[PDB]
């Protein structure tokens, strides 16, 4: 009956809580506790993009490390060249109501989406010389939160419906549909090698997907509302999410546990984006305060602050080769931090 | 710009021409009345959309119209079952609110305390805390045929006044105005939905012209 | 029924991942550590690198 | 000072401490400027970009008043002809440049409530309206702030235009606006009490006072001098009224920005925040 | 698909006036940036004339100013070139070209057609070795084209461009800016060299091959081609 199945579950619970506990004899802080601090971190602003007449809600960088993609709520997709703040296309939307964009790996397509429950795939290189929608992805049924390229044939979605999805570019069809979350799905992150990806929703839990098959391996618990972001270590073995709790924490896949959190007495608002550098020794995180703080991934000690914007800053990346930082806001402006 | 190359300076001048571009865009863009259309499920919401849309021109749903040389964009987002936390700060800074309740649901399952708590969730947000709204107040006849045998007490223990329309229709409109919490700030307008055309959207334009012109007077003298 | 379904998928997917190989946090946090430690040379941001060769003068 | 001109002696010989007067208003007109124009222009407003041009011009007076007279202290060989032209066009033409700026703000505020390419156009008017007296025939048909010609087409026209039209258009341009505007606002609102009013009608009512004998002293002798010789009245009146009026046109260019802080809440508290 | 066709001209007595027009149909026309290139009957090819997108930057030949004159037509797509004054030098066959300039674009990708016109009775040097070689296919060849200026910017960019024609056709690009192989162009060519000295690589040369090769530079107007190298059989 139903009552039996309750009580199995909190036996498999209970199991699985005693078998964490069991392997945790030492915690992260003891064992780096005798590295040397990174000191103090200072950059300043090299570039500034301006351009935008509304909030700006999303960016990634390209591949080269040169040219990135911002979305914004005028109904503008722009691509700009970060060397010269040259502007190089500026694609008009069906859609103002957009919350997410894309960059392809190859660089060759971009992708969008909002609050009209649709992906939409743009082409950049054709003969006629102007940028003109490629395909049109429907199926969801709540807004989509992000997107990410695998490659120029398959795009891995998220949306508010709870659920997560694998497209089809060139047939349009889901070929897998990823369910289990109980709130909406508001951050997504691909692995380095491309076999699994975490998603981060507001039921206060992460979970370990497994793109071959649709089948979740891992779940992770310990925040208290609403996960916001969500990124991979730079060695594939670990995460980051950051939430409405004013705290990040960092997530191991082999242990299966919490090895750090990161939080400050003076720090009481949300956070919207999350980081890391290119060797994974600090993590970038944004804040509803109009700010960004820079931490010692490793010792948790705050490095430095970068405050140079005057309304929420919501998007935020690092380049491939890690020789800049990219932040935007909703005063719609972009900078770049070096 | 001196050691630019001869490639380089084509570059900037295509950049010049986006940018001027998207500023004529946007000053075309700035000249839109935004509103946002909000409701408890099946109050009437099709009933306004269907007799105010004069001219032609799931997810969301859009509505374009022009009524005495000036455009209006109407936006409804009663098929998003998500939730409404994580997508409103969206739409701040929107013109206004129309707010549309059914009368006849005063004996329903009652399905006005619903009405009731989304009316004090939305305005006193903390995104809407200058945003004017308008209330519809639709099914006014079914109201009158429903009200001559089911009393209104039924909805409000509380009610002592005559069994007719013209008490409690005040009484009702005084028990949706009595859950402001601002009333310095922004203001409430009410309108009984009549079948007759053209004044339901007479009443939104008039609503529109005099909230602009206290927020060009509002802003412009602050120095 | 369908209360039962969702009991019985719940238990399945709870007795499926309650199955994997765990190691020590002492072990994954010195993993952590050494893959920091190497790679500190190749990290623009840790350590300025002169302006010779910043693209973003 | 200079024998052969031999006006504004008196007062220029009892002048003690006034550069004490020229660092104090040097320093509310460079703070006032600093604020408006290092805050993004302050939301950049347009109407704040012309009252900032407004600081440009009072400065530029007491700059011209002692630096060339404190020359004529080092070097006292200079000849009237010359020193007379390089001060005069100073104050005239910041006259000029204040009263145009002047009309353009209450522009500013009036095509809102009932309904740089301009900054250069009033500059350039402003600069070519100061043509025919700025420097030009040198003494004999210029006024060294005051009198001249002790014993005929040019100043008589001269004086009765600058007295025209750099006078009575301000003073009623700006009256009429105000009164259609505050007239205005009750019917809708009701908002008498604002902030943003009172700032145009302290400006006027400083700039209708002021100004007021240094005019009433060119009118008068533009008068007499047509008329009758009158060699007792016209030379006490004008020596009366050229003497106060040039100390008063001084202070008032020094402490102009002074109502912008005691009456202005939000440029008060700015200006503060700022330093 | 992607068309340029030309038309006006014909016989003209020598100090008269003509006017040529190049119709364009595929493409978003008002985007891109035009020339006009012309080519003397039995020899290359030279840069007569450049108008921008949006008209906002115009550049003539150094033979030519005084004489001739540009413009477009964006609502008919199309392109004029005025000419007055024709001397007997100018009797030639024109093309009409199509430039894009941003951030890793391709210039000069599509070539018109060409008209006839016969009219009756501190620039930079690239050099070639005109002879034409001999070739059989299935053996590799090189092509070398040296420069007076270095061509190499302080940016990084190498600007040159190889161009192809084979016997009675237009010309068709192969590399641009020194090492990249231009779209639908087949793999077997390469492109590389230092500054002011530079090579074109072919490698299984197969039998569609033999023409006319070009080497121009973008460094600076005016534009300037080399002598041409010609590969047969």
């Amino acid at each position: 009956e139903l009552d039996q199945l309750r009580q199995e579950a909190e036996q498999l619970k209970n199991q699985i809580r005693d078998a964490r506990k069991a392997c945790a004899d030492a915690t992260l802080s003891q064992i780096t506790n005798n590295i040397d601090p990174v000191g103090r971190i200072q950059m300043r602003t090299r570039r500034t993009l301006r351009g935008h007449l509304a909030k700006i809600y999303a960016m990634h960088w390209g591949t080269d490390s040169r040219l990135l993609v911002s979305a914004s709520q005028d109904g503008k997709l722009i691509i700009w060249d970060s060397y010269t703040t040259n502007k190089v296309h500026a694609i008009p939307l069906r859609s103002s109501w957009v919350m997410t964009c894309a960059y392809a790996p190859s660089g060759n397509y971009v992708a969008c989406g909002g609050l009209d429950n649709i992906c939409s795939i743009y082409n950049l290189k054709t003969r006629e010389g102007n940028v003109r929608v490629s395909r049109e992805l429907a199926g969801h049924t709540g807004y989509l939160s992000c997107c990410r390229f695998l490659d120029d044939n398959q795009i891995v979605t998220s949306s508010g419906d709870t659920t997560c999805a694998l497209w089809d570019i060139e047939t349009g069809q889901q070929t897998t549909t990823f369910t289990g979350h109980t709130g909406d799905v508001m951050s997504l992150s691909l692995a380095p090698d491309t076999r699994l990806f975490v998603s981060g929703a507001c039921d206060a839990s992460a979970k370990l997907w497994d793109v071959r098959e649709g089948m979740c391996r891992q779940t992770f618990t310990g925040h208290e509302s609403d996960i916001n972001a969500i990124c991979f270590f730079p060695n594939g073995n670990a995460f980051a999410t950051g939430s409405d709790d004013a705290t990040c924490r960092l997530f191991d896949l082999r242990a299966d546990q919490e090895l750090m959190t990161y939080s400050h007495d003076n720090i009481i608002c949300g956070i919207t984006s999350v980081s890391f550098s290119k060797s994974g020794r600090l993590l970038l995180a944004g804040y509803d305060d109009f700010n960004c703080n820079v931490w010692d991934a490793l010792k948790a000690d705050r490095a430095g602050v970068l405050a140079g914007h005057d309304n929420r800053v919501s998007c935020l990346g690092v380049t491939d080769d890690g020789m800049a930082v990219a932040t935007g806001s909703w005063d719609s402006f972009l900078k770049i931090w070096n | 710009g001196c050691t630019l190359s001869a490639e380089d300076k084509a570059a900037v001048e295509r950049s010049k021409m986006i940018d001027r571009n998207l500023r004529e865009d946007g000053e075309k863009a700035a000249r839109e009345v935004k509103l946002l259309l909000l409701g408890a499920g099946e109050s009437g919401k099709s009933t306004i959309v269907k007799q105010m849309k004069i001219i032609h021109e799931t997810g969301i749903v859009e509505t374009h119209f022009t009524f005495k040389d000036l455009h209006f964009k109407m936006f409804d987002v009663g098929g998003q079952r998500s939730e409404r936390k994580k997508w409103i700060h969206c739409f701040e800074g929107v013109t206004a609110i129309i707010f549309c309740v059914a009368l006849s649901d005063y004996d329903l399952v009652n399905r006005m305390h619903e009405s009731m708590k989304l009316f004090d969730s939305i305005c006193n947000n903390k995104w809407f805390t200058d945003t004017s709204i308008i209330l519809f107040l639709n099914k006014k006849d079914l109201f009158e045929e429903k009200i001559k045998k089911s009393p209104l007490t039924i909805c409000y223990p509380e009610y002592a006044g005559s069994n007719t329309y013209e008490e409690a229709a005040a009484y009702i409109q005084c028990q949706f105005e009595d859950l402001n919490k601002r009333k310095d700030t922004k203001e409430i307008y009410t309108h009984f939905t009549c079948a007759t055309d053209t004044k339901n959207v007479q009443f939104v334009f008039d609503a529109v012209t005099d909230v602009i012109i206290k927020n060009n007077l509002k802003d412009c003298g602050l120095f | 029924t369908a209360s039962i379904a969702q009991a019985r998928k719940l238990v399945e997917q709870l007795k499926m991942e309650a199955n994997i190989d765990r190691i020590k946090v002492s072990k994954a946090a010195a993993d952590l550590m050494a893959y920091c430690e190497a790679h500190a040379k190749e990290d623009p941001l840790l350590t300025p690198v002169p302006a010779s060769e910043n693209p973003f003068r | 000072t200079l024998n052969s001109t031999e006006i504004y002696q008196l007062f220029e010989y009892t002048r003690l401490g006034v550069w004490l007067m020229c660092i104090v208003g040097t320093f509310l007109n460079v703070l006032v400027i600093t604020t408006i124009l290092y805050y993004r222009r302050k939301k950049k407003s347009p109407s704040d970009t012309y009252i900032c041009n407004l600081a440009v011009a009072d400065l530029l007076i007491v700059v011209g008043l002692p630096f060339f007279l404190e020359y004529a202290k080092h070097h006292p060989k200079l000849s009237r002809e010359v020193v007379c032209s390089g001060l005069n066009a100073c104050f005239y033409i910041c006259l000029f440049a204040g009263v145009c700026f002047l009309i353009n703000l209450s522009m500013d505020r009036y095509c809102v409530i009932v309904w740089t390419c301009w900054v250069v156009i009033f500059w350039i008017l402003a600069v070519l309206m100061g043509m025919p007296h700025y420097l030009m025939y040198s003494h004999t048909n210029n006024e060294c702030v005051g009198e001249f010609a002790n014993e005929g087409w040019f100043p008589v026209f001269l004086n009765t235009k600058v007295n025209i039209c750099g006078y009575l258009a301000p003073i009623a341009l700006m009256a009429y606006t105000y009164n259609r505007m505050v007239r205005f606002i009750i019917n809708y609102v009701g908002k008498w009490h604002m902030q943003t009013l009172h700032v145009l009608l302290v400006v006027v009512v400083s700039f209708a006072s002021f100004w007021f004998p240094f005019n009433l002293a060119l009118f008068l002798e533009s008068i007499r001098l047509l008329a009758g010789v009158y060699n007792d009245t016209l030379q006490n009146v004008i020596i009366f009224c050229l003497y106060v009026g040039q100390f008063l046109a001084y202070v008032r260019a020094c402490l102009n920005p002074g109502i912008y802080i005691l009456v202005g809440t939000q440029m008060r508290k700015d200006m503060w925040t700022t330093l | 698909d992607v068309q340029l066709v030309e038309s006006g001209g014909g016989l003209v007595q020598p100090g008269g006036s003509r006017k040529l027009s190049c119709s364009a149909s595929g493409f978003a026309f008002s985007s891109f940036g035009m020339h006009w290139v012309r080519q003397a009957p039995e020899k290359g090819l030279e840069w007569v004339a450049y108008i921008s997108s949006g008209s906002g930057t115009i550049y003539y030949a150094d033979t030519v100013k005084g004489r001739f004159t540009i413009s477009r037509d964006d609502p008919k797509n199309t392109l004029f070139l005025q000419m007055t004054s024709l001397r007997s030098e100018d009797t030639a066959m024109y093309y009409c070209v199509r430039s894009i300039y941003y951030y890793g674009s391709s210039p000069f990708d599509f070539w018109g057609q060409g008209t006839t016109l016969t009219v009756s009775s501190s620039d930079i040097v690239m050099t070639q070795a005109t002879s034409s070689v001999p070739v059989t296919p299935g053996e590799s060849v090189s092509i070398s084209c040296r420069s007076s200026k270095s061509l190499l910017h302080s940016n990084g960019n190498t600007y040159l461009y190889w161009f192809l024609q084979r016997p009675g056709q237009s010309p068709q690009l192969l590399i641009y800016r020194m090492s990249n192989l231009a779209s639908g162009v087949p793999d077997r060519f390469s492109g590389s060299g230092s500054g002011t000295a530079f090579t074109l690589t072919i490698s299984r040369l197969e039998a569609e091959d033999v023409g006319v090769y070009y080497c121009m530079q973008h460094l600076e107007y005016p534009l300037t081609f080399g002598a041409g190298t010609k590969l047969e059989l």
